[PDB]
């Protein structure tokens, strides 16, 4: 998950910060108070090299830097389609309505997707079918043309313990599977590394 | 009273402890034998002093003084005539003081004559509200040039005593009631090179320099009071067009700064110019001399003396031209101590800086209103020799200065070796200055200069247009009308823009001359193309004007008090042209 | 106050034992004679700062100064009062006139528009210039650069576009932000001069950086100038045209704090990040939904030994929408403004023309001329290489248009302004050399109605 | 005594650190004594605190840190100089190297020299008639002047060295010449020409030779022309001689610098070569000329092969922006069989004026010269034309100019390395080539010289 550490130096865009060691290679981060992504090039002891891909002006030692605990990823479910998106799927109708301004402001921080939305979820697999990645669970009437299906994420090998039609936010648990490592919960959204 | 301590010597780099009294681009005595420095960075105590002197022989442990003041230049009588070395130490007596036909080290010397009389002439009242660049009075310092006496900057107040006299430059001539108190003058200010002199006012400079040579003064002429650059390779003439505009421009002064270049060079100037005349020519010049092997970091020094020495006449209200030859050693010092020092360098090596030090020099030449009541105005015009290396001018001294310069005249190795001189690029060349110019042009010939003008460039354009072509399948198979042009372009190279600089008469070529002879050139071209229209024939017009395009040819030749002789041929022109159609 | 100045290295300066400091940060300088120089922060550490001063560092004792931190960067104060005064870069007055009395202060970076909240340029802007109106259109909100070369005269194609540039039926009148980018003072006046001499100065706004400035200002002075602009249209609602030259200068001023920082050079010599940077500029620039007022570019740089491969305009090319290209071939025959329309284009010119916008025959007379321009070139070389002789009498024509084209319609001269109807009816006038069986590129309908 | 420390912390190359010591200077001498007792010479490049950087000449094959010991002579490297050096062969640090005595230096002199004050010059304008037409007309050498040659490797500059050496004088007076040369990096068959040419024309028993060669050590080199220049002004300006200095091949100096610079980790200039590449030359190249008051003079001809026959490079390009013209040689005009090969168009002089002319050479010497290099330029432009289009594709006078261009290269340029040609015969035969062109072509020169000189 999340990571804060202390920024030492600020050199155009180049930010050093310390007291990284939970951040790994390639990691983005959210780069000082006002929070403009950087992506972590190079980690020294516990000092990382932070290559800053917005205005680093204003910016300076002592401030933090948050990781985002992964590399560059997109969130995957219901809600992508029909959306416009920058390159780093930053939503740009949302932007507009929880911004009420014209700008893509430097720091603001939004979900790719709805996470507060309802989905009628169609469960079609049963209780008990074993499952490996790929395997569809259900589906969701996304749009008026294109059917979502609701994909066993990568990394999970189980039986389906508990599943259940009805509505869900793509941040409710869907289905219930048993793994090697006991229970697990599956929601409608996966994420993935661009 | 503060001594410091070398810890390092490198070159002309050289640094000590115990500096921290001192203060950034403070001179110094360095070592034992007390050789002329600069502090240009201090980290801590430390000073990096870089050494306007050699400094084999130097090795930590030896002292190190601060004088406490910055690179100054001493102005007053005494200064026109005379050969300076970059720091301004007189050449001439260097020699008889330290002996020698050569050059020693650690050696104080004043700039000026402060044992000499001079004839102060006081031409203000007693009681009058003074400040900075009133002059209280002159001395005659050659019968040409009268050397006036200003109010130094930053003195404010009232004229208590003041009377004409015998002095030398230390005596005291003037009381002022200031302020502060009273204060004394002597005819000797002292301005430090890097700082710009003020001034009331820049100005636009519209009126255009008389060089002589035809080709800047057609095509690409310079204003009093403007700035223009000559890039070219080696032996392309780069010096000798500075020596021709030295000669024979009508500017009152000229400084001729040697920045890095042959000693040879300078002798010439010494030897040659009081023979000259314009009064004799060495009686409005300043000559600064830092030659090739001479130290490096006074290449620098030399270029800041140099305009500053300028500038101090332009407030007399002068017109001043200054020759710098070559920018690029300036420019190659300041990569020099760059690289000792182990800064990041910008292209080809240069500090990163290196524009917007061009920039200030620049921008401190121009025709300006002066500081005083009097409002006088002065020019400084900034003729730059710029040496790119394999005449490649995508480098960035060349590159730099055509951005704060607004005339360029382009080099050719090319018309060099055809011994086409001066060897300027009539296609790549260019001046800012050419339509204000053509203007000033027209109303003192009072005629249609301007149009004349265009048309030679339209032609010479012309020209390189068709030879792209020509030079892979041409001549055979051309329109008579295009062979023309060929042969009106060629007497503009020819006739017109090749001058030689060593014939006693191509030397120098006056306004009405350049008028005339161009007027012939393209009345040729106007009276051809008119019975090429008619039905007559190139190969008839060409074997029928054989004997007048010879005269054209040779009106280079045609002295001054004969230009008669030129314009006549306009008629022979006509006439023979006329007879041939029929 | 901050006694603690560790060194001094060129126009370089190291700050020890502070804290809060930001990048970008202003600072000030009291020396041991009482003189204040100002500085901004470079490079910022844990324990030290990097500052540059910018009147240089001669003549500081570093154990006797001091550094105040200022506590903010460069800001612009705007206020509806900057309409024809002028300023320099760092937006302090240079014209001897009242003070300014802001209503705030405003960042200078600005910020990136959410693409969905852009407007597409709707209307025609009538430069006056036949070669940009018509074969070129500048349509407001659009970034329409000039690339110039050195003694070319960008000078007056800029002062021209300055006087001349309107909106056509629309009562309404353009704020024009003119930026100057470490010009020499004998170009600042022209533009000063011009403005004041045509009244142009009373729509104006000015910022002007010279060549001497420091390098840090000069930076600066493109940013001040976009603040002003967004706040004249966005916030006041006013068209604006925004002329900024020479860009080329700022490149240079980019470079060197990239090496005060020791970072390695991208492509050709300039930081890796100037796409950014220059992006960052340009973009600053167009029509936004919902809101009255747009922005206009027009920046103007010099390509260095007149290289279109060279980074600048490369790098400027790709971000803006189009270019109007210069050339010393045209200004040599004495063709003003020498523009030269094969290279040049404008990539929404389309959306400013045609009918209830210009008049209905525009594009299709643009793509006409466009071609037998291009024909009557390869006519003239034809002439060269095969002789009188080879031309067809067609062929002659075209050579006599181009020959035409060259000397009375892309030359007007730099204090003509024509209107846009002008400039088609003469278009018409030179297309009419030309056999109606030759004019292919346009509907009968149009011929039969214009010659 | 002298100082000896026998703390050497760091052999790097041809580099060399030593710490703990005190005193050093800048420039200063240095001998490192060997384990096995071997001398070896080197010079201080930079002193700090208590170390000093130092550059050994010899090289520092074979030494043992630990054992070897360095000295700080006191002083700057000087040559000691004599009257008695004249007919002897020195190494390229001045020992000799000839079997023959001595000598007792009358006195020694730091080798890097001192600049010769611009007012205490005298401007170097006596014509030396090398007998060579190419030069003595086009591109003429005068008393004092530098004047290079511009080469490339296979190409015979030695051979016109030689030639100018044997035939220079000035004329109206029975001045010789006291030639040094200085042999550096150059092979044992080339040094041997020069030897073998100053034995038979005996030119040997006033010449002094400074020889470094392609088997001695490179960084001894940088050594070679201050010793060679330090020489010839002593002889000059203080034994009032007239001084030539034949320096070959000024290529191999700039690569001995490039090696330091490159072994210091300098911040590199262009292709490695330092920033201070210019300025080093210039202190070799602006030593010569003539004083006031002092009747001797030092004439340079410094030799170069341009690398990869590209006078852009470094070593041509600066050399040109220093000395006063150039003489180039080019492969083409070489293999056509014309001796020498002097390819004149980039050829240059810059003191020819004021040593030509009426009383000095002939009243027609300049104008002949501007209309001969006006028509070969032209007419070589022709000549390549008809080689490549026909002469058909020449016009009826280009043609003739094509025929000039032969004439002018084949006749005139064309005239042996043991021909020597006095002023006199070399205007008269420009003119009989002139001759070949229309009165009207002639548009350089000027009616009154027509009328009196042109057949
Ligand atoms: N205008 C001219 N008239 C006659 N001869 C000229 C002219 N210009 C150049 N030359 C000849 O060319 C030589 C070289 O000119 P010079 O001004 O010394 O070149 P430069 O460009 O200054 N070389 P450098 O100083 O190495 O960059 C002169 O000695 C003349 O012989
Ligand atoms: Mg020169």
């Amino acid at each position: 998950g999340m990571q804060i550490g202390k920024i030492i130096k600020v050199s155009g865009p180049l930010v050093m910060a310390e007291n990284m060691s939970e951040a790994s290679i390639q990691d983005m981060c959210l780069v000082g108070d006002l929070g403009v992504i950087g992506e972590i090039i190079e980690m020294r002891q516990d000092v990382a090299s932070i290559q800053v891909y917005e205005e680093t002006s204003g910016i300076g030692p002592g401030e933090p830097v948050r990781s985002t605990g992964e590399a560059l990823s997109v969130e995957l479910g219901p809600g992508i389609i029909s959306q416009m998106f920058d390159g780093i799927q930053r939503p740009l109708d949302t932007f507009m309505e929880v911004t009420q301004s014209n700008f893509l402001g430097r720091g603001v921080q939004l979900p790719a997707l709805d996470h507060e939305k309802q989905w009628w979820f169609e469960a079609t697999i049963e209780e008990g079918t074993e499952v490996s990645a790929g395997d569809i669970i259900g589906y969701v009437d996304e749009t008026k043309i294109i059917q979502h299906k609701i994909m066993v994420p990568n990394g999970i090998k189980g039986t389906v313990q508990k599943i259940e039609s009805g509505s869900f936010t793509i941040d409710d648990p869907i289905c219930v599977i048993e793994t090697e490592q006991g229970l697990k919960e599956l929601t409608m959204m996966q994420k993935w590394p661009v | 009273m503060q001594i410091g301590k070398i810890i390092k010597v490198s070159g002309p780099l050289v640094m000590a402890e115990n500096m921290s009294e001192a203060s950034i681009q403070d001179m110094c005595l360095v070592g034992d034998l007390g050789v002329i420095g600069e502090i240009i960075e201090m980290r801590q105590d430390v000073a990096s002093i870089q050494v306007y002197e050699e400094t084999s022989g130097i090795g930590p442990g030896e002292p190190v003084r601060s004088t406490g003041e910055a690179l100054s230049v001493e102005l007053g009588p005494g200064i026109i005539s005379q050969m300076f070395d970059g720091i301004q130490r007189p050449l001439d007596t260097f020699m008889e003081v330290t002996q020698s036909n050569f050059l020693g080290r650690g050696v104080q010397l004043p700039a000026l004559d402060h044992e000499k009389q001079w004839w102060f002439e006081a031409t203000i009242e007693e009681g009058t509200e003074v400040s900075a660049g009133d002059i209280i009075g002159y001395v005659d310092e050659t019968k040409i040039i009268q050397h006036k006496i200003m109010v130094p900057n930053g003195i404010k107040g009232t004229v208590q005593k003041i009377e004409s006299g015998s002095f030398t430059i230390d005596d005291p001539i003037c009381v002022i009631e200031t302020e502060q108190g009273l204060k004394e003058l002597t005819m000797m200010q002292k301005w430090p090179v890097r700082r710009g002199r003020p001034i009331k006012q820049k100005l636009n400079p519209d009126v255009p320099m008389i060089t002589g040579q035809r080709v800047i003064d057609t095509f690409f002429p310079v204003t009093k009071g403007g700035a223009a650059a000559v890039p070219g390779p080696f032996g392309a003439g780069k010096t000798v067009v500075q020596h021709q505009i030295a000669k024979w421009s009508d500017v009152d002064l000229v400084v001729y700064v040697g920045c890095g270049e042959r000693g040879n060079e300078m002798t010439d100037v010494v030897n040659e110019f009081p023979e000259l005349i314009d009064e004799s020519l060495m009686e409005r010049t300043v000559l600064i001399a830092n030659t090739s092997n001479m130290p490096v970091a006074a290449r620098e020094a030399s270029i800041y003396t140099g305009i500053t020495i300028a500038e101090y006449f332009r407030d007399m209200g002068y017109d001043v031209a200054i020759m710098a030859d070559s920018t690029s050693r300036w420019a190659e010092a300041l990569r020099e101590m760059s690289g000792r020092l182990e800064e990041m360098p910008g292209d080809e090596g240069y500090p990163a800086y290196l524009g917007s030090r061009l920039a200030e020099y620049y921008e401190r030449s121009g025709r300006v209103i002066a500081l005083g009541s009097d409002q006088r105005e002065g020019s400084i015009t900034a003729i730059s020799a710029v040496s790119p290396s394999g005449g490649d001018i995508s480098e960035p001294v060349t590159q730099n200065t055509l951005r704060v310069v607004k005339v360029f005249w382009g080099l050719d190795s090319s018309l060099a070796q055809k011994r086409h001189f001066p060897s300027i690029n009539w296609i790549q060349s260019y001046s800012l200055y050419s339509t204000e110019v053509g203007r000033y042009m027209d109303q003192i010939l009072q005629q249609d200069w301007s149009d004349m003008v265009t048309e030679g460039m339209r032609i010479l354009q012309e020209e390189e247009q068709l030879n792209e072509i020509v030079r892979l399948v041409g001549i055979d198979s051309l329109s008579d009308n295009d062979r023309l042009t060929l042969e009106v372009a060629k007497s503009i190279r020819e006739d017109y823009l090749q001058q030689n600089a060593f014939d006693d008469v191509d030397t120098f070529t006056s306004r009405e001359k350049q008028f005339n002879m161009l007027k012939v050139i393209l009345t040729f071209g106007k009276e051809a193309r008119k019975a090429l229209s008619l039905g007559a024939y190139f190969n008839e017009i060409m074997e029928g004007t054989v004997a007048v395009r010879e005269r054209i040819s040779r009106s280079k030749y045609i002295p001054e008090e004969e230009l008669a002789k030129i314009s006549s041929i306009n008629e022979e022109i006509k006439e023979t042209i006329q007879l041939i159609v029929s | 106050e901050y006694r603690t100045i560790k060194e001094v290295v060129g126009p370089l300066m190291a700050v020890e034992k502070v804290s809060g400091v930001k990048y970008e940060e202003l600072i000030e300088v009291r020396m041991q004679n009482g003189e204040i120089r100002r500085g901004q922060v470079l490079e910022v550490q844990e324990d030290k700062a990097m500052v540059q001063i910018f009147e240089g560092t001669s003549g500081i004792n570093l154990k006797n100064s001091s550094v105040r931190f200022l506590g903010h960067p460069l800001q612009l104060g705007v206020s509806e009062d900057m309409i024809g005064r002028v300023f320099d870069g760092l937006g302090r007055p240079k014209d001897n006139g009242p003070e300014i009395l802001p209503e705030k202060y405003l960042d200078i970076n600005g910020e990136v528009i959410n693409p969905i909240a852009r407007d597409y340029p709707d209307e025609f802007i009538q430069t006056g210039i036949s070669a940009i109106d018509h074969l070129n259109t500048l349509v407001r909100g659009q970034k329409l650069p000039v690339f110039s070369g050195s003694g070319l005269p960008h000078k007056e194609l800029a002062a021209q576009i300055a006087r001349q540039a309107t909106v056509l039926d629309s009562s309404d009148d353009f704020a024009v932000v003119f930026a100057a980018i470490g010009i020499t003072f004998e170009e600042a006046e022209f533009f000063m001069e011009d403005f004041r001499q045509t009244g142009a100065i009373d729509r104006s706004v000015m910022f002007m950086n010279l060549a001497n400035d420091p390098a840090i200002e000069r930076i600066a002075t493109p940013r001040m100038a976009l603040t002003a602009a967004e706040y004249l249209a966005y916030e006041k609602g006013m068209h604006v045209l925004v002329i900024m030259t020479d860009m080329t200068n700022y490149a240079e001023a980019l470079r060197e704090i990239s090496a005060a920082r020791r970072e390695v050079p991208g492509r050709r010599g300039y930081p890796g990040y100037l796409y950014t940077n220059l992006a960052t500029l340009f973009e600053r620039a167009g029509r936004i939904r919902g809101l009255k007022g747009s922005v206009t570019q027009i920046p103007i740089l010099t390509m260095p030994e007149d290289d279109k491969t060279h980074p600048i305009p490369d790098l400027t090319g790709y971000i803006t929408e189009g270019q109007i290209i210069l050339t010393r071939e045209l200004y040599k025959s004495g063709i003003q403004p020498p523009i030269d329309v094969l290279p040049s284009l404008s990539r929404l010119k389309d959306k400013g023309t045609g009918a209830g916008k210009t008049r209905e025959d525009h594009a299709a007379t643009m793509n006409q001329l466009f071609a037998a321009y291009a024909q009557g070139k390869q006519a003239k070389e034809l002439a060269v290489v095969l002789g009188e002789s080879a031309l067809s009498d067609i062929d002659k024509i075209y050579a006599k248009f181009a020959e035409r084209f060259e000397n009375e319609y892309v030359n007007q001269g730099f204090y003509t302004n024509r209107t846009i109807t002008e400039t088609l009816d003469l278009g018409w006038e030179l297309l009419a050399m030309l056999p109606r069986t030759e004019l292919k590129r346009i509907k009968d309908d149009l011929l039969d109605k214009y010659l």
